[PDB]
This record gives structure tokens, sequence and C-alpha cells, in this order.
């Protein structure tokens, strides 16, 4: 499942490139909320 | 350009006696601008603690040892170190020279902006793919606002000719049934007065009995006579069954079910 982790986490730094000041463990919790979605989860970050 | 060399709230130029450091974001402001645990960007985040944070070094045109200067590599410490801190600290520890470490470190950074490069290219090619994505997308909106519309009036151009035709249809039926109605009160009463008128006479003379045989048994012939006239006058008046309830065609359910769909 190593594979799986870094395809997590690259979605992750993304959202620490667009939207930074938020903490990375609230990111965490929306990039599972979105299924790993490239846009989906820019989407949700958004609304909060 | 105008700004890679500029410091950060107050954009100075590189300062080197301004004790400038350098964030993990790659952006750099002098610890004059930035005092305050974890230091976050003007820019970017807190990405990294303090902890975290060189000091650019960058003066255009050791840390222990003091005034002898650092050359040389350790191999096994990822950074430089001088000739003393070889001696004590990393002793025979795997070592190597400035000149050779850093030919490599500047081909495999080349080459990590090689292809970080190539990969740029393709924003610079995908944004202008979006932003004229967007303009159709919205074209395609007002577009298919105008199909629909226009469709609806050819439509409804088409349905008032026919269905005008359909009333000048019935506009025909009733001035030609009109024409004859008329004919036929026309032809009553002209023929009702020329009864009244033999009739009116006719009573009179009657009427007036008291020695009056004299004067009527003298015009016996022409009464007679006239009273053929009017023994047949001949016309018999027809009726026009009403059937324009019966030329409406509603067809109701119809056309709610046409309308449905489209
Ligand atoms: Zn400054
Ligand atoms: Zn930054
Ligand atoms: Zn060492
Ligand atoms: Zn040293």
């Amino acid at each position: 499942l190593s594979e799986l982790e870094d395809l997590k986490d690259a979605k992750l730094q993304t959202l620490k490139e667009l939207f930074p000041q938020r903490s990375d463990n609230d990111l965490l919790k929306l990039i599972e909320s979105t299924s790993t979605m490239d846009g989906a989860i820019a989407a949700a970050l958004l609304m909060f | 350009l105008e700004l890679l060399e500029h410091c950060g709230v107050c954009r100075e130029r590189l300062r080197p006696e301004r004790e400038p450091r350098l964030l993990p974001c790659l952006h750099s402001a002098c610890s004059a601008c930035l005092g305050p645990t974890v230091v976050d960007c003007p820019v970017c985040k807190q990405q990294c603690f303090s902890k975290d944070i060189v000091e650019n070094y960058f003066m255009r045109d050791c840390n222990v040892h003091k005034h002898e200067p650092l050359v040389l590599f350790c191999e096994s410490c990822d950074t430089l170190t001088c000739r003393d801190c070889q001696l004590n600290a990393h002793k025979d520890h795997q070592y190597q020279f400035l000149e050779d470490a850093v030919r490599n470190q500047r081909k495999l950074l080349a080459s990590l902006v090689k292809r970080l490069g190539d990969k740029h290219a393709t924003l610079q090619k995908s944004t202008k793919e979006v932003r004229s994505s967007i303009r159709q997308v919205s074209d395609v909106q007002k577009r298919v606002q105008v199909d629909v519309k226009m469709a609806i009036l050819q439509i409804m151009k088409e349905l008032n000719k026919r269905g005008r035709v359909l009333v000048n249809d019935a506009q025909k039926v009733t001035e030609g049934q009109q024409e004859r109605l008329e004919r036929q009160h026309w032809t009553m009463t002209k023929i009702q007065k020329h009864q009244e008128h033999i009739l009116r006479f006719a009573s009179w003379a009657l009427e007036s009995d008291n020695n009056t045989a004299l004067l009527l048994s003298k015009k016996l012939i022409y009464f007679q006579l006239h009273r053929a006239l009017k023994m047949i006058v001949d016309p018999v008046e027809p009726h026009g069954e009403m059937k324009f309830q019966w030329d409406l065609n509603a067809w109701t359910k119809s056309a709610e079910a046409f309308g449905k769909i489209v």
C-alpha cells in the first residue's frame, strides 16, 4: 500500500500550495472525504 | 527579476549586513522584517519550524572555527566543513572536495529543472485550453438558449398560418349563408306586403256590407284573380343547421403531450 500512501500525500502537498494556512491535519480529512480526486478536493477546500 | 533580489516588507536590495534568511518556501526576507516559535512566510505558510531556515548567502561582487573558512565538503553530512572540523568532528569520515561534488549537484538540479520546466510548459498550454473552454461553455449556453426560442417561433408561425386559414374558412361560410338569408327576408317582406295589400283592400270592401253589394259585385274578377297571385306565393323557409360548434377541433389532450417532450 506504500504506493497508495504517496498518491495520497501528493494531493496534500498541493492544498498547501493553494490554501496553506489551514493545518495539515485538517486537509487530510478532506482528501479522504473526497476519495483523492484531483479537482473535487479543491472544491471542498473552498467550502471550508 | 525586480523582485528576486528584493527583500520582504521593505523590499530592500540584498544587503549582506541585513542578515537575510531564506525560508523553506525559498522566499527571502531579512530577520529584521520578521522577528517572531514556528515562523510563517509573508506569502506562503509556516512550512517549517525556524530550525529549518538558512540565512541567504548572497553578497554580490565555518560556524565553529572562526576565520578558518569553508572550502571542503563532508560527504557523510551533506554539507560543507572547514579543514578543522574534519580533524575533530569528522575524523576519517569519508570526505570529498568542493570541485567534484558541485559538478554533480549542478547536473542533478539541471535535470530536476529541465523536467519540471517541461511540465510547466503544459500548464502554459492547458491554461489557454481552460480559458477558451469557458467562453465555449457560455457561448454553448447562449446559443442553445436561442435555438429553442427560434424553433418555438417557427412552430407558432406555421400554426397561426393554419389557424387563420381555418378562421377564413368560417368567414367564407357565413357571408355565403348570410347572402342566402338576406334574399329570404327580402323575399318574405315583399311578398308579405303584396299579401297585406290584397288582404287590406279585400277586407275593407267585404267589411262594408250595408247596401254595398253593388260596388263589390262589379269587381269580383280582379279580387279572385289576385287571390291566385297569393294562392301560390311559392316560398317555404329552410333552416340552416348550425354545425360551427362541431367544426372546432378540440384535441386538447394531444397538445400537452407534444408540449411535454419539447
Ligand atoms: Zn526587508
Ligand atoms: Zn513562501
Ligand atoms: Zn562527516
Ligand atoms: Zn570547522
